[PDB]
RNA sequence: UAUGAGUAGCGCAAGAUAAGUGAGAAUCUUAUCCACCGUAAGACUAAGGUUUCCAGGGGAAGGCUCGUCCGCCCUGGGUUAGUCGGGACCUAAGGCGAGGCCGAAAGGCGUAGUCGAUGGACAACUGGUUGAUAUUCCAGUACUAGAUAUGAUCGUGAUGGAGGGACGCAGUAGGCUAAGAGAUGCCAGUUAAUGGAUCCUGGUCUAAGCAGUGAGGUGUGAGAUGUGUCAAAUGCAUUUCUCUCUAACAUUGAGCUGUGAUGGGGAAGCAACUACGGUUGCGAACUCUCUGAUGUCACACUGCCAAGAAAAGCUUCUAGCGUAAAGUCAUAUCUACCCGUACCGCAAACCGACACAGGUAGUCGAGGCGAGUAGCCUCAGGUGAUCGAGAGAACUCUCGUUAAGGAACUCGGCAAAAUAGCCCCGUAACUUCGGGAGAAGGGGUGCUGGUGUAAAAGCCAGCCGCAGUGAAUAGGCCCAAGCAACUGUUUAUCAAAAACACAGCUCUCUGCUAAACCGCAAGGUGAUGUAUAGGGGGUGACGCCUGCCCGGUGCUGGAAGGU
RNA sequence: AUGAGCAGGGUGAAGGUGUGGUAAGACGCACUGGAGGCCCGAACCAGGACACGUUGAAAAGUGUUUGGAUGACUUGUGGA
């Protein structure tokens, strides 16, 4: 879902469109409170810790359902909201009880679809079974290991992700490139996919709208000093040929991996 | 409790006069209202209120050295009528 | 052009008030140094 | 203490005479003209300054000269609040942080909590008033809150529960109004030199209340299951429907209409006396037309994506409520705290060592032309900004000209020149199809009467002109190539670019208490993020294309053996 | 983080609408309509060039041109 805008000036020269075109009216609800906040990337140490940043506005975030470990209720999906913040679009969900909920959206949904989970649900679109009740070879997301605990897993804007399979107290999950963790059954999860899916292809023309975006902008390494990085700088745009360039930090950077194997983990693995 | 320092006499003084109000004068640790009523009772004068100002202190030369003149609260005397004037 | 001081009450405060140099357990110590020496005064 | 040297400079703008003053006047004061600024060089107001203000007196230094003058000096006064700004309210960003966490120590972190305005909460506004204070002093009107005095009656209804406050940007339309123009109307002068009358002030009302309205949004409600509102709730949103969506109704609302409020304001002037300077007193109409805002409704609406503070004051609900005058309204009269309040503030008080040629919030900001807050001259207002006189040397620098010729000068049309306004014609090249492009080039442009221009140009004829955006103010163009796409950013105290950056494109790393990073750790970022995300490396749109070589290096992976 | 702004005037997209257009869309021309690192040009913010001065008004300027001029703007406030 991509519109352009026509080529008037300069610098709007491609400017890929929008095509939003799709999300309810506008005005997010207002009980939806979440406090806005900018670290800037620096810390409580607070000189930069952190790269290239910055630019944004006081985004107002909001409560999802980032658990949903609610039960078999009319869970009624109202309006699929705009979000600043993430890939997917959002939704508002009222229950029995009177409560304004909140759920990441979906491809095809709609308002009054209200659905639910108990695990009681069959596979249609929206429910937070657990695998243990999910059968094979699904397209799932928002499974964590620690259940009772959303999602801090890949619940993922973007694409939503997929299931080959699973055994005993774990499930042999892909997520994507050829990825597979073997996570903790009984843990939730919503069948489903993901709101949106090409915000991966705007292409937009504007450094400073990059900085609406958010981010000031990334140096080249390059005629930076000695002093600076590893690219010693010197005469012209030289190349560098000093082994595989790097950080500014202190350690090589292409190929090698980093895996820290010693983990609380590596018994929930594929191949790669 | 007579804590009240001092009149001043200006020649806006005696519109103060013609006015039933005064100029007095007393501690920087003060209240309009306890001063009032100090005011009621050593006087037995009609206080409608007092005005709020103070004096910054003035760091002139006086002498060979600075002279550090302090500053005091002018209390503008607000009366009502009907009550006893005091022609000191 | 411009020039560094163009200070305002905050701004000559703030970093030199007797709880700010008082505070950090160093900068009462400076001032314990100019207290010490005892110079024209002490806090600004 | 010389010296240079009585030389540089005398710190960006014009005063002038007469009279006073004194002892001594250029430079002090007045009068009278001139002059300048005037989207300011006005007024008012932040920070700041910290008394510089004013009155009187004086002139040791200071004033870049003089100096009776002064931001200089002595002396004396000068700043007034229930409502103005803050605090006695709340809270962001942040800071401190008992608890706790870790750490040789000091420490550094941090839950509760605590302050922290530039924010959000809320009553007063007109007139007069000094040498100076005015929303502060007082006349008139209030309103806010409390008090004690006084017919309630069960009522209050919380830290809970809601609601609400409560918010992005752009742009258009009105609505009204400040504000301005024109005449009605009022007051005073028919001016003196051809002419011979028209001349300029005229031109009020404050908010609160009382009652409505420009109008706006807004859908409403009712019933039942409540399923909940961590307890409860009649308050709330939704289960389900009767509807019924007239929008009645809930809900806000510029201005105006009267009232408020007949309030003294108001000049030529008039008298009086106070020097007759001045003060006191007295005294005019108070109409309408037209423009009318970016102010106003009001982020009201429309529209578009970078999707847009906070709590608290406030309402509602009940847990409670001696609920018995807690409550509660009438009633009555008082009260209403503390700090700040003067002046200057585009500036001789600020910050530039200085009476400096900088910097310095914000809000208003006249007419006439004029789209215009640009010009340009005069409003209101304010100012003459600090050494001058001579003489017009040469020279130095800012300005105006120039035959004839043109860039022949120079490394280089470098600087200056010249063009530009508005309208109306017209407009190549390639193009990523928008542009180019104001391409270029062309024409017009004053006034008089018509007629048509008022809504409205063009007509006709004439009058003229050296000249008709009469001056001011306001593009030199073209061809071609290289680099860079572009806008941005770039060494303030040299260098603005091909340098950076940038979307873009490429690769690689990271499945999460991420990777990476910061810190001893703790803690935290990364991000309430989840591989379309995050980090690193390259290159820098779009179009085409990215060929070969794993010997070596590094990387990755593997394990037989050596080590 | 909270605020303040940023005169005017063109330009004209997208969007929307309606009829000729269409089986029906694409099309036609209106109408809105302004989005826009749009343009000119004020304040404002810079400093490209040039002259002046350079023991300078000045520890970094003046003066004349020049750019941006609704943004990656400018900048108050108060912080790290």
């Amino acid at each position: 879902g991509i519109k352009v805008y026509k080529p008037t000036t300069n610098g709007r020269r491609n400017m890929t469109g929008s095509d939003f075109a799709e999300i309810t009216t506008s005005t997010p609800e207002k009980s939806l409170l979440v406090s806005m906040s900018k670290t800037a990337g620096r810390n409580n140490t607070g000189r930069i810790t952190v790269r290239h940043h910055g630019g944004g506005h006081k985004r107002k975030y909001r409560m999802i359902d980032f658990k949903r470990t609610t039960d078999n209720v009319v869970a009624k999906v109202a309006t699929i909201e705009y979000d600043p913040n993430r890939t997917a679009n959002i939704a508002l969900i009222v229950y029995a009880n009177g409560v304004k909920s909140y759920i990441l959206a979906a491809k095809g949904l709609e308002v009054g679809m209200t659905v639910v989970s108990g695990p009681d649900a069959d596979i249609k679109v929206g429910n937070a079974l657990p695998l243990a009740n999910i059968p094979v070879g699904t397209l799932i997301h928002n499974i964590e290991l620690k259940p009772g605990k959303g999602g801090q897993l890949v619940r993922s804007a973007g694409a939503s992700a997929q299931v080959l399979g699973s055994e005993g107290k774990y499930t042999l999950v892909r997520l994507q490139s050829g990825e597979v963790r073997m996570i903790l059954s009984t843990c939730r999860a919503t069948i489903g996919v993901v709101g949106n899916e090409q915000q991966s292809l705007i292409n937009l023309g504007k450094a400073g709208r990059t900085r609406h975006m958010g981010i000031r902008p990334t140096v080249r390494g390059s005629v930076m000093n000695p002093n600076d990085h590893p690219h010693g700088g010197g005469e012209g745009r030289q190349p560098v040929g000093r082994k595989s360039p790097m950080t500014p930090w202190g350690k090589p950077a292409l190929g090698l991996k980093t895996r820290n194997k010693k983990a609380k983990s590596s018994k929930l693995i594929v191949r790669r | 409790y007579d804590i009240i320092r001092k009149p001043i006499i200006t020649e806006a003084s005696m519109a103060a006069m013609d006015q039933k109000k005064y100029t007095f004068e007393v501690d920087s640790r003060a209240h309009k209202l306890l001063i009032k009523q100090a005011v009621e009772a050593v006087f037995d004068v009609k206080v409608a209120s007092v005005n709020t100002i103070s004096v910054k202190p003035k760091s002139k030369r006086v002498g060979k050295y600075t002279g550090t003149k302090s500053g005091y609260k002018k209390a503008i005397v607000t009366l009502t009528e009907d009550s006893k004037t005091i022609e000191i | 052009m411009k020039r560094t001081y163009q200070p305002h009450k905050k701004s000559r405060k703030t970093t030199h008030g007797f709880r700010s140099r008082m505070a950090t357990k160093n900068g009462r110590r400076v001032l314990a140094a100019r207290r010490r020496k005892g110079r024209a005064s002490l806090t600004v």
